[PDB]
């Protein structure tokens, strides 16, 4: 909303204004890697023991 | 398929309301108020020195 | 003027359970919180301003 | 009338709204013109 | 407030058939259809709201529509002439020096528009304005016949104006006009009814003028509570009756107009405004133009040029004859009482 | 005061009000203190008749 | 452009306030949606 | 939901099907008139009472 300051003539009179607005959101992501190494599956799963 | 969109919420102003006799430059005002003026015609004040 | 800050904890979180999440699927809308907007477009309709 | 009913309130907030937004306008409309008003009645300091 | 006038006081107040009429409609029945068989201010500032919350529980009287437009003030002094005259909006200016080139008949000067608007400009400075009616007297007043009322009106404007030297204007206003009629652009083509004055607001060079363009005139809100009234006045220069010189002493609604007459001469030419009260028609209008103002026909092909003003609607219409003080002149005045403004257009009769 | 317009309903409103300065000799001073912005570029721009 | 108006049923009901106030429509290019009213508009309700 | 037959080839093989449609609410309306008579309203009113 906005407010008034009344005022003399001979200015036109000014009315109250109301301001709408909406704003409308922007999506992002964040990344990082994890790799493992090919022995280190052998072992996990078990197949070296 | 299942799309949506959505508000996130919204939010108002509160208009700030002033009495003039709270600034500090109520001071240089003396305010007496009509009830009855448009009635009145010239009106006058006295000083002597 | 000072060393250590107090700081809140926890995040928030909006999850859709509740009547919010039939209008997700059926109507294909959601409100932040529907719990409460629906509400008080009811006693509003009722009380006062 | 159903729907009407939640209307009115959409509306009579309406009023409320500008009926202080409009009678603010007198308040700070005071201060206006006592400005408007001593400025003319005040000459410069290097006069 | 509940008098001891019993019998038509409910009448005023907006009735007793109306307690009536709500009796069959409110009061019974169960029908639609129905089956079968703080000492001084507050309370002062509490009154004051109770000054507002009266009319709150309640919502007789005609409709207005009032207008405002903010006018230079150059030619016309809202300050000098009273409440409840008339006024005359004006065109662009900038239209009069090209149109006066092609709407001139063949043999006559179509750069004396031109000049002798563009002296004015140079004289009212020492853009749709406005005329008021009072102003516009005195410039045609060369060519009224009693003449000694027709320089009263120049007597008071040349004083209480303002602006320097508005008889200046005037001499230089009315050769504007005179200008009008030779270079064909025609002075009844600019001038638009504005409604009568019931308040103006004024600043430096300038004035908001608050007017009636369509109703009556003695209940408007003048903005004064204490002289809520406003009566019409005319100089007596241009006031022309059609019922006495006609021997037309049978009562009825009067109607009200104004009138142009052009004078198509070299070098030899007048204006007039006249402001012409009648019992007539509109289409019963242009045979008195004929017997009275047949006169400048013959000199002349339009001579006339006229247009609806209001209405008196009281059936004997009721004239005054006074000489108020514009200032410190008193001018002999025709005043009329109760008219109801209703607005029209032109006419030519070539 | 009531007058409406645009289909709309206008209300205007007007506190009318008096102002004396009961000061005699000059009860005020505007002094001028900093600069901003010289608005007119000083510029050379002949003059044309 | 998709500017579908704001909802004013929910904003009847906010969720928390603004706190600054400046002429909004000084800078418009920040929002999508974005209407004046003098005092009051028919199609609010 | 529409139904199959099975079928032998050489004719490539049919699938199950489905048919959405939607259909759009079509709007009327119906008028009558009652009108009175200037008496009546007067007596109504209670004016000629």
């Amino acid at each position: 909303h906005q407010p008034l300051i009344a005022r003399d003539g001979p200015h036109p009179v000014e009315q109250p204004v109301h301001n709408y607005m909406t704003k409308v959101i922007d999506r992002r992501a964040l990344n990082a890697a994890f790799s493992l190494a090919t022995e280190a599956i052998a072992l996990l799963t078990g197949e070296a023991l | 398929d299942v799309e949506f969109d959505a508000l996130l919420g919204s939010y108002c102003n509160t208009l700030s309301l002033v009495r003039f006799l709270e600034l500090g430059l109520s001071v240089a005002c003396v305010c007496t108020k009509f009830p009855e003026l448009a009635y009145m015609n010239e009106g006058r004040v006295q000083f002597e020195v | 003027e000072d060393t250590e800050a107090d700081v809140p904890v926890t995040y928030g979180e909006m999850v859709l359970n509740g009547a919010n999440l039939v209008t997700a699927l059926v109507m294909g809308k959601a409100v932040r919180s529907l719990d409460d907007v629906g509400r008080h477009l009811l006693e509003m309709q009722e009380e006062q301003l | 009338d159903g729907i009407s009913l939640h209307r009115q309130l959409r509306a009579i907030q309406q009023l409320a709204r500008n009926v202080q937004a409009v009678l603010g306008a007198f308040e700070r409309g005071t201060a206006d013109q006592m400005l408007h008003v001593l400025l003319e009645k005040a000459p410069p300091l290097a006069l | 407030t509940k008098p001891l006038p019993t019998a038509p006081m409910a009448w005023a107040e907006s009735s007793p058939r109306e307690l009536a009429g709500h009796a069959p409609l409110r009061r019974v029945l169960r029908p639609p259809i129905a089956r079968r068989d703080t000492r001084a201010t507050r309370d002062d500032t509490e009154q004051a709201v109770d000054k507002i919350l009266r009319g709150a529980r309640r919502a007789g009287a005609p409709r207005y529509h009032l207008t405002r437009q903010v006018t230079l003030t150059d030619l016309c002094q809202p300050n000098a002439e009273r409440a409840g005259a008339l006024l005359l909006a004006l065109r662009h200016p900038t239209d009069l020096p090209h149109l006066a080139r092609h709407r001139a008949p063949p043999g006559r000067q179509t750069e004396r528009l031109a000049e002798a608007w563009g002296q004015l400009l140079e004289a009212s400075a020492l853009r749709a304005g406005l005329v008021s009616f009072n102003f516009l007297v005195a410039a045609c007043a060369a060519a009224y016949d009693a003449r000694d009322a027709a320089e009263a009106v120049r007597a008071h404007i040349t004083t209480n104006y303002g602006g320097t030297r508005a008889g200046a204007r005037l001499d230089r206003f009315s050769e504007c006009l005179r200008a009008m009629v030779h270079t064909h652009v025609f002075p009844h083509e600019v001038m638009r009814f504005f409604g009568g004055l019931v308040s103006w607001v004024t600043q430096d060079e300038l004035a908001s003028v608050t007017a009636v363009c369509s109703g009556p005139q003695e209940a408007t809100h003048t903005g004064h509570p204490g002289r809520p009234r406003s009566a019409v006045t005319i100089p007596a220069c241009a006031f022309v009756d059609l019922d006495a010189e006609l021997c037309l002493g049978g009562p009825g609604a009067a109607f009200l107009y104004l009138v142009f007459t052009y004078r198509q001469c070299r070098d030899q030419e007048l204006c007039c405004v006249y402001v012409v009260k009648s019992q007539l028609p509109p289409r019963g209008l242009e045979a008195a133009l004929e017997r009275l103002f047949g006169r400048l026909r013959i000199t002349n092909c339009t001579y006339a040029a006229f247009a609806e003003l209001g209405v008196m609607p009281d059936d004997s219409p009721r004239c005054l004859h006074r000489t108020e003080r514009f200032g410190a002149v008193g001018v002999p005045v025709v005043i009329l009482e109760g008219v109801v403004w209703r607005p029209g257009g032109w006419r030519a009769c070539a | 005061a009531r007058h409406e317009t645009g289909g709309g309903v206008n209300f205007t409103l007007t506190q009318p009000r008096g102002n004396v300065d009961l000061g005699v000799g000059y009860t005020a001073v505007a002094a001028t203190a900093t600069v901003r912005n010289p608005v007119t570029d000083m510029g050379n721009l002949p003059q044309n008749f | 452009r998709d500017p579908p108006g704001y909802r004013y049923a929910a904003a009847m009901v906010p969720t928390g306030s603004i706190l600054s106030t400046i002429e909004v429509a000084s800078h418009r290019r920040l929002f999508d949606f974005f209407a004046r009213v003098r005092s009051d508009e028919n199609s609010l309700y």
